[PDB]
């Protein structure tokens, strides 16, 4: 079950990670590093929208007599149209940044998928559904090396070429 | 033996929008906008506001005699007036530039009321009658406390003249008025002559005023009117009042002690003993959020008001099992 | 045996812009902005507007005597005045706060003109002479129909005073004036005394006015001037006019019957019998588009005016053979 | 003749589709599903720009006397700068959304190309030009299954491995 | 044998921000905003501005007698006044609508001062005394040069009257005043009668002014005041001044020759002989950039002012060894 | 040493290019065409932000008396809030376009990498690090044909298939 067929209820401590099946059993485990980066980025996005790019504007309304109706209507028109402007700016920025947030998550998961394909090189078949059948036994020591990005493809290069050759 | 790459799917039922897609369920989203508020007036950083009780701005500044609950309300974070106060300019008339003075008081946080001219010190003239059914104290005939309505002594109203030397080192707000009697007779009986003047002059101010005698429809039983004036005497300015009648003479003035960002709310809501980071015309707002849509008319450290009741901002992923 | 994936290529010659690229041909694009308009005044929801014909706003409100085509034009979607109307304040003068009253009439959609004071009912005074070559009716000497120019009867002008008790349950617009004679003699011959006043007063209004005598140049053959004033008498208000001369006495007044969103266009253009969702100062706009750049001065259900003459918004693909 | 070399005059009822050549002949056919999604998205984009994100502003211009020139200039300055603001907002939004529309079409066609690659798996050579030489006979019944996404790669897995092995 | 595809890495230390990342080093970036300025007033397209030297706007328009350095400063790109000039309305008073006249002069680029009424042509009246310790020339008693303070000749001040026929085909700015003496006696000694008038009439102007006699606090040693009026006499208008006293009679007037986009800066900075595309209240800006944050109060061909002191716009790549 | 592992101090006259190693030696050379296009695009982006999308606003401040404080405070509130609005607009546009500039460079380099993969077709192994081991001798005449995009894959098709078959 990979990322093309959907998300995982059961990814506990993160937004992106890996599901494996080996001989010692099955596991789901979050990717600490690609998750934290996404969180720093979305924390930047929120903090930019609610403060720093949230330039402050407070309504100043005065009183006017019955023959100051021109200045009354003008002062109220200033207040109304400037609220309308900050209100467009907030709704638009949210709408444009919502599209970008959704594209960032999509784009972050597909970057892990390719950081892992490049580590795995000739030792795993890309099943296309966002998975990898290895060409060698990948025990829990091997899996944790794929997860923490210490997987050297030379350690399993010959074993892989031999199992693959025979297919 | 195999490893897959994946993302989170979720119990989350929360939807957000983009320009190309509406009601897109996502793994998490924050609401940026705040809409809950309480509906009384609190203090801003522990500084209480004041109620004008049952008085207009004008009634408070002129000292409407039924506005005595207000004496010694001399500092505030802001001011609350009720929308239709019962005690206004009781003797029917107007305070010139009342709106400009209202704006001044948006910027005033503390005044100190003092006697600039003794009621008694105006010369051969009656400081003593100067009361009317329009401006009742209890059930008994009174007048605005901040000015005194001078009339003849023993059948003569002489030319009276006094000066206030502003030695306070701060802006003093001074008020006075001109009487517009209904008939020549009312003018004669009060100012024992046919036509009077009020002449007010400082290093910067200069105005003559005259009664305008005419029968207006009655208000508080009065066919006459009064027009009440104010000016700021700047520090080291002297201001001279000369008159031979129709003069509502200054008595009490206001030393403008602290300036700062204040407000005047018009509302029926009650001042309670609580604090708030943020106070709106219709209630106080207690929020960690940076946008709100409670009411635009706000004082304190406040979120940006916006028209929009909700901004759902996506944090999480698209969420699809 | 093979299968390819592809997209649309097109006839299309239509270009759009982005921040990184100009004049990019695409398979389809909409123009968002509307630029065509017709150039007459139509009705908004089948309610016709009115032409003031050959009167200024002021001439219409005061009843310039050549502006009788206008009686019974009492309701409108909006008002059209010409840029140079011929019949203004014929007796040379001004309407105080004409511009504030012009804004009021942007909000007024129907009035009803009525007699608030009989021309004949002022006391011992000539309601009858009160005409001038400045204010011609046909080729014959007249005066503004909404006021009457009172002068002495039998060699004397008494102090006159009448009240209008507004029992209409709606805002009544009342107009009057003050005569500014050219010489003391013109004052004497008309008001058989040397110096006059006009005193106007309600529960909320209060003014004395006086003529100001001086030699001016002539305008429309008159060295005198007149200043015309207006106020709104609110329901249940009484308003008293008192005077002993130089008084252009109110006669007709206007009950403000319907308020709503109106306008006053200044233009040459002709009122035709058509409808429009949207009417601009230079003509009507009939579009399904949500932006226009015809003219900012608009009334009805209208697209957002913008500076920009064109917004080409891409729908389709880049388009390349 | 694929999508890398450009678009197809002759794609009739769509924005994206398939050209095939088999033994029974050649054909162009629009992709109903990926086209409609793009149309719903662009329809959302237009409808958002011309209404809903098109916050309304009407000019308030009053008349002024010759000694109200300060108030005249201020009322006209408010009207001018607020029109200028809504006019920037519309032109900017169109410019930014034009770039995004063009990138969406480009990105939608490359998603069809990859939804088809993942169905086809080891049974077709990715020619690089956005096409696919199959390793088996793909009759009109086989093509229509690629188009409507019912193409099971097992039905032709052996035939394909046998023709490919021999190359 | 192999070939790689690659991008630029760089010495570059320059950082920029996005919504998701701060302080991102990049291979190159431009600064869009300009913050350097020089701090004098230069000419705009070789047209020099003028200093009012040590005069208020008011002192300059009325011709304060110590403001003679200003005669023949008749055209400008803009005007520089000092924030507290020493030479104002020396005889203490006010110029009515001084602020609206200040706006006019934001639009005026050249005037031409001319004698509209000879000082000596007013009739049996002393043009010759009309000087006061308030309005010193050197160490000697003078008065505003643009008006003349007329007094009795041989114990009589007749009714004087003169007309200015504006035949210049352009707007003429005219100034005059009314004297508000401190006592009846000062009125008697100067205008040999108890009470005077000043009457000013044109096709469009119409005012009678009267002295208002009272002791005000002394300013420049004077208990009296003067109120100075201005009006625009439009081409073909005739304006008549009639008076029997308290009259500061017009002498010099200003033909408003060139209109255009001007300014009035308040600052102590000096006019130097340099050119600038762009001039701000606190100095000149010489930049090829399209934003600046020097000061909002700007004249010339100028970058858009913004609050933000820096906009670092990325041109290059992310830059990573 | 490819683009996945970072940029090249030593790319002289460009933003994107090629590093080669053959038998005649080693070289870095910028890509004239993909660099100029990126420069046209960024030049358009700057020129749009500083002029044309830089709608002009100049402050109007006049003077007011002590009893014109309402109109004074209103004229100053209009000026303040409209500068605030143009100041948000400039900083936001820079922030959003900075993100897009960085993504354009990333996206431009990956498009060269794929325009070269499609030219090279079956004659080079995609090493995954943004490089290509050829299956034939690629002399400086062959390299310059890869750089200027005239590399015909038929010229080296048989030699390549023969060296690759034998692996
Ligand atoms: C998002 O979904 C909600 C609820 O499903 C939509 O709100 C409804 O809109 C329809 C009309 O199209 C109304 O009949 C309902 O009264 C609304 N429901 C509720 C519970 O408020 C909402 O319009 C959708 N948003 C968009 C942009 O389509
Ligand atoms: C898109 O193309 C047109 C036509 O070539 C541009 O508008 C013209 O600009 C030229 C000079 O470059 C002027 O002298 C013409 O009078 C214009 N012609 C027309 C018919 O508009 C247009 O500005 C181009 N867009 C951009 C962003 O450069
Ligand atoms: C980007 O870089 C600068 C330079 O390090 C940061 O400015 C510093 O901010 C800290 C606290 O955040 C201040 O106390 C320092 O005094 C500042 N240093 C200098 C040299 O000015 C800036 O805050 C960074 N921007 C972001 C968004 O993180």
């Amino acid at each position: 079950a990979g990322f093309i067929e959907g998300g995982w209820p059961g990814l506990i401590n993160g937004w992106y990670g890996f599901q494996h099946r080996n001989e010692e059993g099955t596991g789901i485990a979050a990717d600490k590093e690609s998750t934290q980066t996404a969180i720093d980025q979305i924390t930047s996005k929120v903090n930019n929208i609610v403060d720093r790019m949230n330039t402050n504007f407070e309504s100043v309304q005065h009183e006017f007599s019955e023959i100051e109706e021109r200045i009354n209507q003008l002062s109220k028109h200033v207040d109304d149209s400037v609220i309308d402007i900050w209100s467009y700016n907030a709704q638009l920025l949210v709408l444009l940044e919502n599209e970008k947030t959704l594209d960032l998550h999509d784009s972050n998961v597909r970057n892990l998928h390719e950081k892992v394909r490049r580590m795995l090189k000739d030792n795993a078949k890309d099943e296309g559904n966002g998975c990898f059948t290895f060409y060698h036994k990948c025990d829990n020591e091997c899996i944790e090396k794929v997860r923490n990005g210490t997987y050297d493809h030379k350690e399993f290069e010959e074993e892989s070429r031999l199992n693959r050759q025979e297919i | 033996d195999e490893i897959c790459i994946g993302y989170l799917s979720n119990n989350s039922t929360e939807k957000v929008d983009t320009i190309i897609e509406s009601n897109v369920t996502v793994t998490s989203s924050v609401e940026l906008v705040e809409n809950e508020y309480t509906g009384s007036f609190c203090s801003i950083d522990g500084k209480a506001p004041i109620s004008l009780g049952d008085c207009s701005f004008a009634g408070w500044i002129l000292g409407n005699p039924m506005c005595d609950d207000l004496i010694g309300k001399t500092s505030w974070s802001y001011i609350v007036e009720k929308p239709n106060p019962i005690n206004g300019i009781c003797y029917p008339g107007t305070l010139e530039n009342e709106e400009e003075l209202r704006l001044k008081f948006s910027g005033v946080l503390e005044f100190n009321k003092f006697e600039a001219f003794t009621s008694n010190g105006w010369g051969s003239v009656n400081s003593g009658a100067g009361v009317t059914a329009a401006c009742k104290f209890g059930s008994s005939n009174s007048f605005f406390r901040n000015m005194v309505w001078l009339i003849h002594q023993s059948g003569t109203y002489p030319v009276i003249r006094r000066t206030f030397n502003n030695t306070k080192g701060r802006d003093v707000l001074m008020v006075w008025g001109v009487h517009h009697p209904a008939t020549l007779k009312e003018h004669q009986d009060l100012y024992k002559k046919d036509n009077s003047y009020v002449a007010v002059g400082s290093e910067s101010y200069n105005r003559r005023f005259t009664p305008e005698i005419s029968t207006r429809p009655k208000v508080n039983g009065q066919a006459g009117r009064m027009t009440f004036y104010w000016t700021i005497v700047k520090p080291e300015e002297a201001i001279t009042f000369e008159s031979n009648g129709a003069f509502l003479a200054p008595r009490y003035a206001f030393e403008l002690v602290s300036l700062g960002n204040g407000k005047l709310f018009r509302s029926d809501l009650n001042i309670e003993s609580c604090s708030t980071k943020c106070q709106s015309e219709i209630g106080w707002i207690n929020t960690n959020r940076s946008f709100h849509s409670v009411h635009r008319n706000t004082i304190g450290d406040c979120p940006k008001y916006v028209n929009v009741k909700s901004l759902k901002l996506a944090t999480g992923l698209r969420n699809v099992p």
